């Protein structure tokens, strides 16, 4: 699976969460920024690696980073449809 | 010869028996391996499923 | 507020990232395969789900998979 | 309808009564109140609110010309039968039934048949019905193939399949091989066919050793034992069929 | 069991075909049908030989037509005890005769 990390530069605009195609991310309460919320990545097992969160991130450099891990590819991260590894 | 009845005789026995055997195999498959339903005996291709 | 408890590291959250524990069925579905079922009156069905005693393919690769998670890494709560 | 102000006593010049009836029938009922901007009914509403009895009774020649240009004629709108046919088509497709057609030259013909496109599992794309695979004849044929036939031992399945495979395999080498013109063409082709049978049987043994299918296995038996038995007997049957074909060729020239 | 039943059917059949083959080996020497077996090639029964030589002699077309007829036939209790016993005897006789013809 890929690694989706969030950094404190986050401003809690929720655009990453809204752009998530498989609902990997969710906003959580925080005090670091004025919006009082920061995106989290609890369901990183479903991350496919499309980097749409990264596309939608406003900050100067991304407060959300998706690191691709081709060696640890799973069926959920590969979006397998015709074949099942479960 | 263009006349089909003459062409039958002009054809080799090899081809004639091959044709007869192929039609026999088709009939066997259609009547024993994949028999049509008793309600629609003419439904060879099984459309009524 | 997540009911899931991480098996490897209790301090961390569960890898699943879910908040509601799974619901077990009344009777788990048994292994099956889609085959024909001759109707005994000349009929025949195409995709009939019929029981299969064991794994359809007994390869170690196939049988090692339990479906608990991506790597079967979810705790007992996954089942 | 009477409740619509602009549809009341529309002058014949702006739009004929029959064409107006056809346009209303074609248009959805809910759109009569306030039709979308890009519709004939919208044009008719806009111009009937301005022209007609109790309003401007004259128009410039060019304005009237443009109005008649952009209003619809009778033959442009669909007929009752055409609308019924389209509605039936859409209803069939949404219900999951397909008015059967086969592609032809740069098109497709309608065979006049309605089939059940959706299978038992509605959301399963594997189960969509087709005559090729889900017809009675196809079901019976596939079920009666050696791989599938009921009441057959794995050795019987493999033997029959291999007989067929070797018997047809010897021929290509015999007829089109490098030594096709030599007196040993048939024997060399038999050797090549037996080699091909052996290679495919070795591949099948690899398949049964790696994936280990267990559909042919007896109860309480080692996994893939039935499949391996079937593959070994396929090798035997291929040898036998290749030899039989070679013998027939040699004996009958 | 299924194997015993299949083997019984196979034995009965091999016995019938063996009686038939023994009769077809015995009869031709005594007498042969007339009437130009293959008039196209000017072939006659007196000319055709009896035994394994017939396979080469008479045309592949004729052999294929015989095979097609057999294919049609196949595709479309003291008496039984005598049948099976005679089947055994005829199988022994036909295998012996064919082996002798091939060897010598
Ligand atoms: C005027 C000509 C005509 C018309 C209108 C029809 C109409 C029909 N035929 Mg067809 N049919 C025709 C000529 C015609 N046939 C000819 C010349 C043959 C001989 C090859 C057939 C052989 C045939 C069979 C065996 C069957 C039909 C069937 C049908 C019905 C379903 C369509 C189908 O699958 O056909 C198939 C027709 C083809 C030409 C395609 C053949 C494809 C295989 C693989 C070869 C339909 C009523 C089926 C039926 O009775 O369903 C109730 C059926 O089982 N037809
Ligand atoms: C753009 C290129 C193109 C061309 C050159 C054609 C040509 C043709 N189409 Mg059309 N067709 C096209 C695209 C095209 N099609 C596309 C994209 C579709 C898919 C929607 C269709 C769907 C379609 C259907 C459904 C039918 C045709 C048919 C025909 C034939 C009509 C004339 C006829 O039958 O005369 C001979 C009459 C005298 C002709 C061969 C008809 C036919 O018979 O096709 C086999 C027919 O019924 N076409
Ligand atoms: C695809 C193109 C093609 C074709 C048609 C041929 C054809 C031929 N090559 Mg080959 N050849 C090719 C590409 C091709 N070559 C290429 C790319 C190379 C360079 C690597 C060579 C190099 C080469 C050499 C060096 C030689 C040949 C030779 C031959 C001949 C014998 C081959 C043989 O033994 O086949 C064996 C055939 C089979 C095992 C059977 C496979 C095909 C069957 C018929 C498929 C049937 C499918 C069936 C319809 C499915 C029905 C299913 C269901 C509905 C029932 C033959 C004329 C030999 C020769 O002497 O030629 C005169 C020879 O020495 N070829
Ligand atoms: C590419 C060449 C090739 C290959 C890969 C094989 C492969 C095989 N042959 Mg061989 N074989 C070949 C050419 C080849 N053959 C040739 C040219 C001939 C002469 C006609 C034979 C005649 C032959 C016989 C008579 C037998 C084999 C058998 C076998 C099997 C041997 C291993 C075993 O016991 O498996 C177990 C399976 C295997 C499927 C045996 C077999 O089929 O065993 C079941 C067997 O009895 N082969
Ligand atoms: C019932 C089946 C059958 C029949 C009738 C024949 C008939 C023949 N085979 Mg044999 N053959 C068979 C099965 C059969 N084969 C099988 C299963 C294989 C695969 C292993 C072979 C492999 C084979 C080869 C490789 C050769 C023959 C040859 C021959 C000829 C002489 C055989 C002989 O008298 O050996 C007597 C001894 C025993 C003859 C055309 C030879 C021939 O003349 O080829 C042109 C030859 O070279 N056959
Ligand atoms: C295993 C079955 C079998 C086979 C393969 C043959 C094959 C042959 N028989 Mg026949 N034959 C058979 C059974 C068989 N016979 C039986 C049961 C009898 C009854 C006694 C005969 C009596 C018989 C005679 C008297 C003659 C033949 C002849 C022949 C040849 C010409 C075709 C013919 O007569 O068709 C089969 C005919 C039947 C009546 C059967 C051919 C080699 C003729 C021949 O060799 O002429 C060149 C010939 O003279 N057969
Ligand atoms: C004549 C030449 C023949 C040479 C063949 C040599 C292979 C012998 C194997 C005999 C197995 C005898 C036999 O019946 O064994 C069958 C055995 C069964 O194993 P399983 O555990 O899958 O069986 C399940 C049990 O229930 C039954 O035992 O499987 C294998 O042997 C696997 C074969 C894969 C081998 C992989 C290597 C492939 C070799 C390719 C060589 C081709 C060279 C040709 C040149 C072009
Ligand atoms: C009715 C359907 C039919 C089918 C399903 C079918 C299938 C096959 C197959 C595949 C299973 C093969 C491999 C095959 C091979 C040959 N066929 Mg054949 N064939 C059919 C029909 C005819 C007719 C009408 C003739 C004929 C012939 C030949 C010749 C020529 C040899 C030569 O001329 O030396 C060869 C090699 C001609 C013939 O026998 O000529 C003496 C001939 O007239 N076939 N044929
Ligand atoms: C017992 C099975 C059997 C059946 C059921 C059967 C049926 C029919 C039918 C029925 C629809 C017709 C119309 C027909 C026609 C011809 N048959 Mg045939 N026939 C059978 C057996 C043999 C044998 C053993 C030979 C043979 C032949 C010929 C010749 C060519 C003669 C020639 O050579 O001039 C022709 C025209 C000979 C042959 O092919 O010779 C090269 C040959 O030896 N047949 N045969
Ligand atoms: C049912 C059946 C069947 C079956 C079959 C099968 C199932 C098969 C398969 C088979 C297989 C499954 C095969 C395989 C093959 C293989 C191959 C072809 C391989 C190759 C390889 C490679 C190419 C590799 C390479 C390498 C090396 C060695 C080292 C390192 C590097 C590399 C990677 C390069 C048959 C027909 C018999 C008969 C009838 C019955
Ligand atoms: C679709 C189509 C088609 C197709 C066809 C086909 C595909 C066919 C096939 C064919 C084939 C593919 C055949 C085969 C056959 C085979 C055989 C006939 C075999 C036999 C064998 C034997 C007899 C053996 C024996 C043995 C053994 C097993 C072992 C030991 C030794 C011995 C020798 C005893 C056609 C063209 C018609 C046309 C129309 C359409
Ligand atoms: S990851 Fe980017 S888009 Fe999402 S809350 Fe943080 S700054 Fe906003
Ligand atoms: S890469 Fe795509 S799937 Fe993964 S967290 Fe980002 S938006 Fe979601």
């Amino acid at each position: 699976s890929h690694a989706v990390k969030i950094y404190d530069t986050c401003i809690g605009c929720t655009l990453c969460v809204r752009a998530c195609p498989t609902d990997v991310l969710e906003m959580v309460p925080a005090t670091v920024n004025a919006a009082k919320q920061v995106a989290s990545s609890p369901r990183v097992e479903d991350c496919v690696g499309c980097k749409r969160c990264e596309t939608a991130c406003p900050t100067d450099f991304l407060s959300i980073r998706v690191y691709l891990q081709e060696n640890e590819e799973t069926q959920y991260s590969l979006g397998l449809d015709l074949a099942d590894w479960s | 010869d263009n006349n089909p009845l003459v062409s039958v005789t002009q054809l080799p026995m090899g081809g004639m028996w091959q044709t007869v055997f192929f039609i026999m195999c088709l009939e066997w498959v259609s009547t024993y391996v994949c028999p049509p339903p008793k309600s629609k005996p003419w439904d060879i291709l099984g459309w009524s499923d | 507020s997540s009911k899931w408890v991480n098996p490897e590291d209790p301090e961390m959250s569960h890898p699943s990232g879910l908040y509601v524990l799974p619901l077990k069925p009344a009777k788990p579905q048994e292994n099956y395969i889609y085959t024909w079922k001759k109707g005994e009156d000349g009929s025949i069905e195409d995709y009939v789900k019929t029981p299969f005693k064991g794994p359809e393919r007994a390869a170690d690769y196939y049988t090692q998979r339990k479906g608990n998670g991506a790597w079967d890494h979810w705790g007992p709560q996954g089942e | 309808i009477s409740k619509i102000a602009y549809l009341q006593d529309v002058p014949r010049t702006i739009l004929e009564a029959d064409v107006l009836e056809k346009l209303l029938m074609n248009t959805p009922r809910d759109q009569w109140e306030d039709p979308p901007e890009d519709t004939y009914l919208y044009t008719l509403k806009t111009f009937a609110e301005v022209y007609g009895p109790g309003k401007a009774t004259k128009m410039g020649w060019w304005d009237y010309f443009r109005l008649k240009l952009d209003l619809p004629p009778g033959f442009e709108l669909l007929d009752e039968d055409e609308m019924k046919v389209a509605a039936d088509y859409d209803k069939l497709m949404m219900e999951g039934k397909i008015p059967f057609a086969v592609p032809g030259p740069a098109g497709f013909w309608y065979t006049g048949a309605v089939i059940q496109w959706k299978g038992k599992e509605q959301f399963a794309g594997d189960q969509v019905q087709t005559l090729t695979e889900n017809g009675r004849f196809s079901k019976q044929f596939l079920a009666n193939l050696a791989f599938y036939r009921d009441g057959l031992k794995p050795w019987q399945r493999g033997l029959e399949i291999g007989m067929a495979h070797g018997y047809f395999l010897i021929g290509p080498f015999t007829s089109l091989g490098p030594l096709r013109n030599t007196p040993e063409a048939a024997t060399v082709g038999l050797l090549c066919g037996c080699a091909i049978v052996g290679l495919v049987s070795i591949g099948g043994l690899i398949f049964g050793s790696t994936i280990k299918p267990t559909r042919f296995d007896k109860e309480g038996d080692k996994p893939a034992s039935g499949f391996i038995e079937m593959i070994n007997w396929h090798a035997i049957g291929g040898l036998g069929g290749a030899g039989f074909a070679h013998a027939l060729i040699t004996v009958f020239g | 069991s299924e194997t015993f039943r299949r083997r019984r059917i196979s034995e009965i059949k091999n016995g019938r075909v063996a009686m038939i083959a023994c009769m077809g080996y015995i009869a031709p020497e005594y007498f042969r049908w007339p009437g130009y077996c293959s008039p196209s090639t000017d072939l006659k029964f007196a000319d055709i030989p009896n035994g394994i030589q017939a396979l080469y002699k008479m045309p592949a077309e004729a052999w294929a037509q015989i095979g097609v007829f057999i294919a049609f036939l196949e595709l479309f209790r003291r008496g039984l005890e005598a049948e099976i016993n005679n089947g055994r005897l005829a199988m022994v006789a036909i295998t012996g005769m064919i082996s002798q013809n091939a060897f010598f």
